[PDB]
């Protein structure tokens, strides 16, 4: 019944003033892309930065199993678009946020499916 | 002049044709650094300009392309170069990378250990190596052709590089190998490319374009490295990050290059001509299987 909870550990470490994980691999791109959250190639728009996925995954970076029962990683081998204002902590951002399964945008950072 | 707006500078042909003696490398702008875009690593910028230059050559780009990347780990535990290669290569390209120490990567498969422990059943369309030991930067000792991972790379090319494939191998003043220069003569074209972001370094990427599996021209590797250092010594390259800001044409073009299985007897001049133009790859198209040799030891008592 014991499983280490790294997501909660990083969240608390952040709340208590810890330096976010560094050396997330930021890509050069046009910044005229679709803006979607996780893509097979950099897709940052004017308000985002594109990163290599594995370097932004808490589980990859910490050498710990992925919460997926299959161990599969949502980020490895892909590229994650981070809002420029949050690019100081890509790992924290991808951890705390969710991708809209309809439009592929970050919930609350581009997803307008719930607007009327 | 306009060199500052290119991704880098390639060794001009006339310098390849000289018979220089090896001298110490003395770069005018040693120690200077280019101004990278905000928050961009040197290695992202370096690999980006490498790929931008590779876009100007006649690379074979088949469906289900196979690329292997040696020396892919940084001291930061991540793989910046691999991330650029995967961005550059067409989506779906099989990308394997390797390094001595553990690192997290976006490659489809990653092998940890000395490159001599890496084995693959299949052949490859593109080999990238950034392998380097900084303890070769000893100026107080003579600068001879190095072996180590260069011996592996030379054999890996001759054994596991598909005809028509290409390579880009990192060298420096002291990190070089004569047989690798000689192997450049087994491609339809070759050069030593210096990225504009790292122009203050004796680093270059030895690029072999379209592998032919036989000597097209005879190259003395000791002379050619001396030729390279002479070029570097007499041609200051202006550090520049200009090309990093235009990525609109960055993706490698999926040329759909044809892949055939052929036998040494069937390689005629029509074939060799197609290979030389980046229009043909020769290898089997089976599944890609790799492995890392593991030494077993019991240290108890
Ligand atoms: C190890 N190594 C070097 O040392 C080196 C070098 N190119 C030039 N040099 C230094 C430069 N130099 C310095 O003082 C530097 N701090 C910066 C500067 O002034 O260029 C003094 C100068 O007399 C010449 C030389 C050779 O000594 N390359 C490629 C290299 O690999
Ligand atoms: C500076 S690093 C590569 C940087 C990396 N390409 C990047 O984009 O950040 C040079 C690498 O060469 C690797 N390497 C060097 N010699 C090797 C050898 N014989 N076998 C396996 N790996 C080697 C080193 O471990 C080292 O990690
Ligand atoms: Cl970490
Ligand atoms: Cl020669
Ligand atoms: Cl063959
Ligand atoms: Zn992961
Ligand atoms: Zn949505």
């Amino acid at each position: 019944a014991f499983a280490v909870d790294a997501a909660k550990a990083y969240k608390d470490y952040l709340a208590s003033g810890g330096q976010p994980i560094t050396n997330c691999v930021k890509m050069l791109c046009t910044h005229t892309g679709t803006g979607q959250a996780i893509t097979v190639t950099p897709e940052a728009n004017m308000d985002q930065e594109s990163f290599g996925g594995a370097s932004c995954c808490l589980y990859c970076r910490c050498h710990i199993d992925h919460p997926n029962p299959k161990g599969f990683c949502d980020l490895k081998g892909k590229y994650v678009q981070i809002p420029t204002t949050c690019a100081n902590d890509p790992v924290g951002f991808t951890l705390k946020n969710t991708v809209c399964t309809v439009c592929g945008m970050w919930k609350g950072y581009g997803c307008s499916c719930d607007q009327l | 002049s306009s060199q500052a707006w290119q991704p880098g500078v390639a060794m001009p042909n006339l310098y390849k044709m000289q018979r220089m003696l090896l001298e110490k490398c003395d770069l005018q702008n040693y120690g200077d650094s280019a101004t990278l875009p905000k928050g961009i690593m040197m290695n992202v910028a370096k690999y980006t300009q490498l790929c931008q230059y590779l876009n100007t050559l006649t690379l074979a780009v088949p469906y289900n392309m196979r690329v292997i990347h040696f020396g892919a780990g940084s001291d930061k535990g991540v793989a910046p170069g691999t991330a650029v290669l995967r961005q550059w290569l067409p989506t779906g390209t099989l990308l394997v990378d390797s390094d001595l120490n553990d690192f997290v990567s976006d490659a489809d498969s990653t092998l940890i250990g000395d490159c001599a422990t890496v084995h693959t059943a299949n052949k490859w369309d593109l080999i990238i190596s950034d392998m380097y030991d900084p303890k070769t930067k000893n100026v107080t000792k003579e600068n001879d052709s190095k072996e180590g991972f260069f011996t592996y790379i030379c054999g890996f090319i001759q054994q596991k590089l598909a005809l028509g494939g290409s390579v880009a191998i990192k060298i420096t003043e002291h990190s070089w190998n004569a047989d690798l220069y000689k192997l450049m003569g087994h491609f339809a074209w070759w050069t030593a490319f210096v990225t504009n972001v790292n122009a203050s370094s004796s680093e270059a990427f030895l690029i072999g374009c379209n592998y032919l599996g036989k000597p097209r021209e005879q190259i003395d590797g000791y002379v050619m490295h001396a030729n390279y250092i002479f070029w570097r010594n007499t041609n200051p390259i202006q550090l520049s990050s200009y090309s990093l800001f235009d990525m609109s044409k960055f993706p490698l073009k999926l040329r759909g290059t044809a892949v055939m299985s052929l036998k040494e007897g069937q390689i005629n001049d029509m074939i060799l001509s197609l290979l030389s133009k980046g229009r043909l790859i020769i290898r089997e198209n089976n599944r890609v299987v790799i492995s890392s040799d593991v030494l077993v030891n019991n240290e108890n008592l």
